[PDB]
């Protein structure tokens, strides 16, 4: 039973690693979206912020 | 880069077109206060003068 259960929270911890590096990838499309469009004028500093933090 | 999408940018660019058909018709209206000839010959006199 414990290795079955460690077995199955391994599968569950890779693949909600997995989710959170595809929102980690979302995410820095999100900044480099908004850095783009800081330096022309669109956005101020505190959008930029937002998406950064 | 496809952050603001085209309708966004649609929108705008129908805001600068009716700008700048304001600014014409501003600009022609200050084309007048400066009345041109028409067309080129010999021309009479004022019929009104400098200040009516």
């Amino acid at each position: 039973a414990s290795v079955a259960t460690a077995y199955l929270t391994l599968k569950a911890d890779q693949a909600q690693l997995q989710l959170t590096k595809d929102t980690l990838g979302t995410y820095q499309k999100s900044f480099d979206l908004t850095q783009r469009s800081y330096d022309v004028g669109v956005a101020s500093a505190l959008d930029l912020r937002q998406a950064q933090t | 880069d496809q952050a603001v999408s085209k309708q966004q940018y649609a929108d705008a660019n129908a805001a600068y077109l009716q700008s700048k058909a304001a600014v014409e018709q501003a600009r022609i209206n200050l084309r007048y206060t400066k009345v041109l000839s028409p067309i080129s010959g010999r021309i009479g006199r004022s019929a009104v003068t400098e200040g009516a």
